[PDB]
């Protein structure tokens, strides 16, 4: 797996309607993309944008704020625990 | 103003603040989800502090004699990984401008820092004053000076010597500069670890178990072996 | 290997050169 | 068969009592000391020394405030850790030293005081 | 008078084998200093020759791992002792001296009898201890080498026991001239006066 | 064969002349020269930690007892005991080489055969 | 009384403190009893009553001269007004507090006493031992006469201990000295460090310290010393109450560690009018502060666990009332501000904690930066 | 009996390949053999014990509540009951807005790791040198090493020659006085007394009318040809207490184990004279006999 | 050769023909006192170890002030 | 030899931004242990999280590694042996500079207990016994391995 970080601080924008939501393997809600979504992240200086393929987790919500190198999505034995 | 100094590499933003702007209103804590929440109390963390090194150390040293400017008080990360990439050019800065002081003062203004007993005035025009009237060159003088130099002071001075090159600024920092590059004193006291070197182990001090006692004296002691 | 690579290791270049913006000797052999 | 590890004997303020009214020919120097007391752990080790370098001379006890507590308030013991000098000459009166003193003090009043 | 100087400037005793001396050679021109500073060094550290024991005949001795009733250390404590004793001597050639004692006492460096071209440096230098009116006659052998090597005995020579020398710039670069500092530790055996005109 | 307490195991290859030795910026040759590349491959950093601690109680005239584990204290607690003793030890007998602010724990030291310095900073210790 | 003493200057920055009383090398005073004892004669199991220490036990006072020195190692200035003997030990504890850079011009020699040494005489009333005083030591002898005005004139905080309340002499001379401090402008500071005879009967200690307790301006008190003078059994049965049935609320539940934080109705008894502040020390795990404005408590921490060999809590009570007096005379608005206030007793909780991990008091005394530095490690930024 | 040391860690050793967490504080996760009994030989902790039915068991701090006598919280577990106990060795040096209760720590349970509350915690393990054997424990700053090379360390320090003249490191851990102490190599007086005489082969210490002759070992040969020789560390008139030390053995100095020499050293490549192991070395080494050493050969 | 003869000719050249005393325990007026700590002064091998005219110019130290500490140093 | 590489304390250098990443990922386990307690997420979910937010962050500090000495420090001492091809490799470095990471238990499974130091900060004792694991391990697969 590959994992997309923030380029910079700023502001996420993407339309949650063109995602559908899911839950992680991590236990978090997300969305999960079919499409090559477009997302922005508005800096302090500019405004710019990633590509999220499909087939790929989107960990962030809209609007959210997101600090540089933080993960933003997720590009994508039998064992037993006892409690 | 801006542009100016970018495009000489003289002290400036990274970003211009004119063509800054904020990063308006993101989620309230309401509009999130739970594991983007903040906490509402602050969490400790180990790593809540900024590491101590040199780099910041010297670059607030370079700061207060305005060879370079910084954003703010203190240097960011950002500032010290740069500092990192440049900082044999401005310690080259500082030594071209001793250089430049030894031949404006002369030998003996400049070599008078590390001779404190030295009192006689130690200028051009007094070194040449003193030659007329006396008879002794600069040279002289200066062999004079030296003698009154104490063995410590001489190993202060050979920071200057033009082999070792040591950092003018380094030179002159003051203690309390000095030791934030490792972060101040420790919280556990160094005078727990301190031993002194011709000490004789004492057996029987609190950390020792008691004396183990000598086997066959122990059995016959409980009364289980007989003479 | 160190050797050869500290020796083989240039000059300086750029902003790691030169403080500011610019807006050496010759030898015969 | 084998030798006790520690010289200073503690005792009771009864056995304190009848140690004092009895006839005494050496220096007695009596410790008061509790085990939680931090200090202690270095007074106890200077009267062992001190118990060695006067084999016969002068007789070291001690005295445990968490079970001789009033005994210790009337003796006028004000902390720890409290050292009595008492001497052998009925006349005379005692000494009462607080705080770690050094060894070298102590030999001195046994020997000039004592 | 003289347009290039030198001169002590500093001179320092810090016990009977322990000499200090600091010098300062001034004005030179530019690569000077550092030609004399190395040479100086390793003729300080390499070249000087000094004078010490170098065997030890013991009467009625076994080995060197004994002990000898009426001395409170052994026959190997002895030779070690020896060892550290300080001569000074201009002169080459094994020379011979005695330890011929009745106890009980302190020997020291004091007690040997020297030939006439050999001197000693601490009298106070520690020997042996006697505890019993004894006799104990010692044989010595002695002589004057470069570098480091009857019972023998480890002998190290050099009497310079350290060196160091800076280099400063002696001002504006009308020839860009040089100031030479050597400084100098000696045993005594020479002062660093007399180590620095040797090399 | 000669080892430290780190793992750190050598074979003496050459004996040389104390005056063919590199020496300190106090004049002193050093004992032995051990290569720097056997640390990073064999990741023992303590024998760093404990060769610049030595060489401050050596000057300071004294020896150091130290639990280990150290950083249960704070971080770094080994590079704060370490430092601020060699700084002590160059503020107190005069060496300001003890201790470089630009480069703690390391000096300029100088060729025995030449006495040219060695061009980057060394790692001394005791 | 009369008049000044000395020249009138403009007073270097730390402004002083003056500790007085006498100077003693360790010698904890509070002395209760346990009821965990170790062995009698292997002193090596003592130090596991250090990590598990009884309650009056758990941050222990000392002599004001190991608050003076304490204070000076924090980065402040001080001075010590006592009497010593003439002798090789009095020159010892002199020495002691030259090298750590406290003033001793206020130090007055008596040359016919021993230092630390009281005569007394052994009687044996209703067959049982006591003592009776003699000649009291030249520690708790000093005159009026004999006081360093231009100390007094020149502290800003004047600080001593019950101890001196055991003297007949010292008791003289110390409201001579208050008075002289007070004149001039100086904090009164009393802490408390009830020494064995004061544990008496509360009636008697409060009959004995009232007059001192009166004069002074800041007070500085132990839990088991608070609980002592108002009632010791009504805040015993406080602590061991459980319900029966169920808990009032989640947190009872747990069954933690009590840290009743008193009522200033509670305090009421013991308030009076000059009164500043008011602290009340868990040891070094909580600060109850009360001020005539607002009270409160900073949470603190010990951690003795992390060294069992070295720890030794002995001069942690006097490492917290010298960072007390470092910020107070530094940071005069913790008197009328409550954030302020508790942001600063928050470093006075550090050199607490520092000093409980040295054997010795003197010996394990932190300096500022050591004591700055643990209390950013412990806190979180927002506490600093 | 190459060196004091291995008298000592000898007796220590374990015969039966992979560490259980059962072993934590009871057998050494470093000191193992090099070779093929690797994980088949192995050292008894610093503080282990053995208890009543053959078991380990090993040293902790019991954190009690409010109410109970609890005359000594530390307690010895065996491995059966380690697991059922919630194990933290963290520290109490955290505080936020909330209470030091609810602060969390690594800890040990059930065979595995957690992060839990303070209150939460049953027991602490609060000794130094708990979880590891006497040769690792001689390692200082072993925390930055990796745990291969405090192995190999171990093995190193076995077979250490003991030096004609003995000196303290500098920088120790603090566990070289105990090595002493438990070897048997130095002399500790079992009487108190006072000292007499001493020479190169005996001390008499003579208190309560009880005069005692003690021998000193001279340049006796060990098992392995190492030479043994005793030497006073203490003076006439000198008062001494049961237990304390009378003469120091070889590599031992002032009570504490001494292997070595401190000596200076630079870190640099020297015209491949250090290539990989490689160790360059002045002449002042060999005629100051910084490292010399006896070696007694027995013939038969 | 000769030019290394030549550096090392020159070498031959011949040219023609209280620390336990603090000054607390000194009785000292509170204005020099108070000036004395102002220098980091706190022992009298310190006090010693300043000339005469190091003395004077530090702030608030007059003539008479001098004099005073002599008189007293001729005391002890 | 007459360049003298050698080795200090500073010259292990942790990139900038290590502090940064290690707090959050102890703020995003931190959330999730709470909401464990709660009932909302259950132990696997957990457990995968705390093996994998580490594991990134570890791989990320790796990769990082490399660029900040070419960019700020290309001739430290650390760097030019590895880089050049002398000694040591990136992976080695890591454990120096940057985190032990992950380590397993004997029986296949990792440890639910990362290791965030490296060598040059000092391990915990906890961590420390946990690289213990890896220690034994490598020398018994190195000796089945010639066999």
């Amino acid at each position: 797996a590959e994992h997309v970080r923030a380029p910079y601080n700023g502001k996420i924008k993407f339309n949650e309607d063109l995602v559908h939501p899911t839950r992680t393997r991590h236990g978090h809600p997300a969305f999960l993309c079919y499409i090559d979504l477009s997302v922005i992240i508005e800096s302090e200086d500019i405004i710019h944008s990633v590509t999220i393929p499909p087939k790929s987790f989107l960990l962030v919500q809209n609007d959210q704020y997101v600090e540089s190198e933080q993960v933003i999505a997720e590009i994508r034995e039998r064992v037993r625990k006892y409690i | 103003g801006f542009e100016l100094d970018k495009k000489l590499g003289r002290p400036h933003p990274f970003i211009d603040p004119t063509k800054k702007k904020q990063i308006e209103t993101t989620l309230t804590s309401d509009e999130s989800w739970w594991n983007w929440r903040k906490p509402e109390k602050e969490q400790w963390s180990r790593w809540q502090r900024r590491r101590p090194d040199v780099e910041t150390v010297f670059l607030k040293a370079m700061a207060e004699t305005g060879q370079v400017k910084l954003y703010g008080k203190e240097p960011t990360l950002t500032e010290t990984s740069l500092y990192r990439a440049r900082r044999h050019l401005f310690k080259e800065e500082r030594l071209q401008a001793e250089r430049e002081r030894l031949a404006k003062e002369g030998p003996m203004a400049f070599y008078s820092e590390w001779v404190k007993a030295w009192k006689r005035d130690t200028s051009r025009e007094a070194v040449q004053k003193h030659f007329e009237e006396t008879g002794e060159d600069e040279n002289t003088q200066l062999i004079e000076m030296f003698s009154h130099q104490t063995d410590r002071e001489y190993r202060i001075m050979m920071g200057t010597d033009v082999r070792i090159k040591r950092d003018p600024l380094a030179m002159r920092m003051k203690e309390d500069q000095i030791k934030q590059i490792w972060g101040g004193d420790p919280v556990y006291p160094t005078i727990n670890y301190i031993q002194a070197p011709d000490a004789v182990m004492d057996f029987r001090g609190p950390d020792f178990h008691e004396p183990t006692p000598n086997m066959l004296s122990y059995l016959k002691e409980n009364c289980k072996v007989i003479s | 290997l160190i050797g050869l690579y500290v020796l083989t290791s240039g000059t300086r270049r750029g902003i790691c050169a030169n403080r500011y913006n610019p807006c050496e000797p010759f030898f015969c052999n | 068969f084998v030798r006790e590890d520690y010289l200073v004997r503690k005792l009771s303020a009864q056995e304190l009592q009848d140690l004092v009214k009895g006839e005494r020919k050496v220096p007695l120097i009596v410790d008061f000391y509790a085990t939680w007391c931090g200090p202690c752990i270095l007074m106890a080790q200077e009267l062992e020394m001190l118990a060695v370098e006067y084999e016969s001379n002068a007789m070291i006890v001690k005295v445990d405030t968490d079970d001789e507590y009033e005994f210790a308030r009337d003796m006028q013991v004000r902390g720890l850790p409290t050292l009595f000098f008492i001497s052998p000459d009925p006349s005379k009166d005692a000494i009462r030293t607080e705080g770690l003193i050094p060894l070298q003090m102590m030999r001195d009043i046994i020997d000039n005081d004592m | 008078t003289r347009t290039l100087q030198w001169k002590c400037v500093e001179s320092r005793r810090d016990s009977k084998r322990l000499y200090y001396g600091r010098f300062i050679l001034s004005p030179l021109m530019k690569g000077q200093a550092d030609t004399i500073g190395i040479a100086m060094r390793r003729a300080l550290l390499g070249e000087i020759e000094g004078t010490c024991i170098t065997r030890a005949k013991f009467e009625n001795i076994p080995h060197d791992y004994s002990n000898i009733v009426g001395i409170q250390e052994s026959v190997h404590e002895i030779l070690m002792n020896l060892n550290e004793i300080v001569l000074k001597s201009n002169l080459y050639g094994t020379r011979n001296a005695l330890i011929c004692v009745q106890g009980p006492g302190y020997i020291t460096a004091r007690d040997i009898i020297l030939p006439p071209s050999v001197e000693i440096v601490d009298n106070t230098q520690h020997i042996a201890t006697l505890t019993e009116p004894i006799n104990l006659c010692i044989g010595l052998k002695i002589e004057r080498n470069r570098g480091y090597s009857s019972y023998p005995i480890d002998a190290v020579f050099m009497p310079v026991q350290n060196a160091n020398h800076s280099i400063h710039s002696y001002g504006n670069g009308n020839e860009k001239q040089e100031i030479l500092f050597i400084e100098i530790w000696t045993n005594g055996s020479l002062t660093p006066k007399e180590a620095l005109h040797e090399a | 064969k000669v080892a430290g307490r780190h793992g750190n195991k050598g074979i003496i290859s050459k004996i040389l002349p104390r005056q063919d030795m590199p020496y300190l910026q106090d004049g002193r040759p050093v004992d032995m020269v051990f290569n720097p590349l056997g640390v990073p491959s064999r990741m023992n950093v303590g024998q760093i930690f404990e060769c610049s601690l030595g060489l401050a109680g050596s000057l300071l005239d004294r020896h150091y007892r130290i639990a280990p584990f150290d950083e249960r204290y704070e971080q770094e607690a080994s590079r704060k005991l370490v430092f601020s003793e060699l700084y002590e030890a160059s503020k107190q007998t005069a060496n300001p080489w003890v201790f470089e602010p630009e480069y703690p724990g390391k000096s300029r030291i100088f060729d025995g055969r030449t006495g040219d310095p060695f061009e980057q900073p060394v790692i001394i210790g005791k | 009384v009369d008049y000044d003493d000395g020249i009138d200057f403009p007073y270097d920055d730390p402004p002083l403190v003056c500790c007085f009383g006498a100077v003693q090398k360790e010698f904890v005073p509070v002395v209760r009893v346990h009821d965990n004892p170790m062995h009698p004669d292997i002193y090596s199991q003592w130090k596991m009553l250090q990590w598990d220490p009884p309650e009056f036990g758990r941050a222990p006072g000392g002599p004001p001269s190991n608050v003076a020195i304490s204070h000076v190692r924090l980065g402040g200035r001080a001075a010590f007004m006592g009497k010593v003997g003439g002798d090789d030990y009095g020159e010892e504890l002199v020495l002691m507090m030259n090298k750590e850079r406290v003033q001793t011009r206020g130090v007055k020699f008596d040359e016919g006493a021993s230092t630390a040494c009281t005569r007394v005489k052994i009687k044996f009333e209703d067959g049982k031992m006591k003592a009776e005083t003699v000649k009291e030591p030249p520690e708790d002898s000093l005159l009026a006469s004999e006081l360093n005005l231009a100390v007094l004139k020149e502290a800003r905080i004047f600080h001593f201990n019950s101890e001196v309340l055991t003297s007949p002499t010292m008791e003289s001379t110390l409201f001579k000295a208050i008075q002289w401090s007070k004149k001039f402008g100086g904090l009164i500071f009393f802490d408390l460090n009830l020494p064995l005879p004061l544990w008496r009967s509360r009636n008697e200690t409060r009959k004995l310290i009232k007059k001192s307790w009166d004069e002074a301006n800041i007070i500085e008190v132990s839990q088991q010393e608070l609980e002592f003078l108002l009632d010791e059994e009504y805040y015993e049965r406080r602590r061991n109450y459980t319900p029966q049935y169920f808990a009032e609320d989640f947190e009872q539940t747990k069954n933690r560690r009590d840290y009743y934080h008193y009522t200033p109705e509670e305090i009421k008894p013991l308030w009076h009018d000059d009164l500043k502040l008011l602290v009340v020390t868990d040891g070094t795990l909580r600060l109850h502060y009360y001020t005539p404005k607002f009270d409160g408590v900073v949470v603190g921490t010990e951690d003795v666990l992390i060294t069992p060999f070295t720890c030794d809590r002995t001069g942690s009570g006097d490492a917290v009332v010298a960072g007390i007096m470092r910020k107070l005379t530094t940071c005069p608005e913790m008197f009328e501000d409550q954030d302020v206030l508790e942001r600063q007793l928050r470093f006075a909780v550090a050199a607490g904690i520092i000093s409980q991990w040295t054997i010795g008091a003197v010996r394990g005394f932190p300096t500022e930066s050591a004591t700055q530095n643990l209390k950013e490690q412990v806190y979180v930024p927002s506490m600093w | 009996r190459t060196n004091p040391l291995t008298q000592i860690v000898h007796g220590r050793k374990l015969s039966y390949r992979d560490i259980h967490p059962s072993h934590y504080g009871r057998i050494c996760p470093i000191d193992t053999s090099e070779g093929i009994n690797v994980g088949l030989i192995g050292s008894l902790s610093i503080h282990a014990r053995i208890g009543d039915w053959g078991s380990l068991e090993s040293p902790f701090y019991e954190l009690v509540e409010k109410s109970k006598k609890a005359q000594i919280r530390m307690l010895f577990l065996s491995p059966s009951q380690d697991e059922y106990y919630m194990i933290a060795a963290g520290n109490s040096l955290a505080l936020n807005r909330g209470i030091q209760e609810e602060q969390v720590v690594p800890a040990r349970y059930r065979q595995e790791f957690l992060t839990i509350a303070w209150e939460e915690v049953h027991l602490r393990s609060i000794f130094p040198f708990q979880y590891f054997s006497i040769g690792a424990s001689l390692i200082p700053f072993i925390e930055h090493n990796d745990a291969n090379r405090a192995l190999m360390s171990s093995n190193m320090q076995r077979q250490a020659v003991p030096l004609s003249r003995s000196e303290k490191c500098i920088v120790g851990t603090g566990l070289e006085r105990q090595v002493a102490l438990d070897s048997g190599v130095p002399a500790i007086a079992e009487h108190e007394g006072k000292i007499l005489y001493t020479d190169t082969e005996k001390i008499i210490l003579s208190g309560n009318e009880n005069t005692l002759s003690i021998p000193l070992i001279m340049y006796q040969r060990s098992n392995k040809n190492t030479c043994m020789h005793q030497k006073p560390q203490v003076r006439r008139g000198k008062c001494i207490k049961k237990g304390q030390i009378l003469a120091d053995g070889a590599a031992t100095v002032g009570g504490e184990l001494a292997l070595g020499k401190n000596v200076l050293v630079a870190y640099m490549p020297w015209e491949g004279y250090n290539f990989e192991d490689a160790v360059l070395i002045s002449e002042c080494l060999v005629y100051g006999d910084i490292y010399t050493s006896f070696h007694i050969r027995k013939y038969e | 050769s000769r030019n290394l003869i030549n550096l090392f000719i020159p070498f031959l050249h011949v040219e023609e023909e209280f620390q336990y005393i603090f000054i607390d325990q000194l009785e000292l007026p509170p204005r020099i006192y108070n000036c004395l700590k102002k220098s980091n002064i706190h022992t009298l091998l310190d006090l010693l170890n300043n000339s005469q005219e190091d003395l004077i110019k530090m702030e608030h130290f007059h003539i008479e002030d001098v004099k005073k500490l002599l008189d007293i140093l001729e005391k002890k | 030899t007459a360049t003298s590489i050698s080795l200090g304390i500073d010259d292990l250098l942790t990139i900038p931004s290590k502090g940064w990443l290690v707090q959050d990922a102890e703020q995003q386990s931190l959330i999730l242990e709470k909401h464990h307690h709660y009932g909302n997420v259950h132990a696997v979910e957990k457990l995968r999280q705390s093996i994998e937010i580490w594991y990134a962050t570890s791989e990320y500090l790796r990769q990082e590694m490399n660029p900040n000495f070419r960019m700020t420090d290309p001739f430290n001492p650390v760097h030019m042996m590895s880089f050049s091809g002398a000694r040591g490799n990136a992976s080695q470095v890591h454990q120096l500079v940057g985190m032990r990471g992950l380590m397993s238990d004997p029986q296949g499974q990792m440890i639910d207990l990362p290791i965030q130091s490296n060598l040059r900060e000092g391990l915990s004792l906890t961590e420390y016994i946990i690289s213990c694991y890896g220690a034994r391990k490598g020398v018994v697969d190195t000796a089945v391995r010639t066999s």
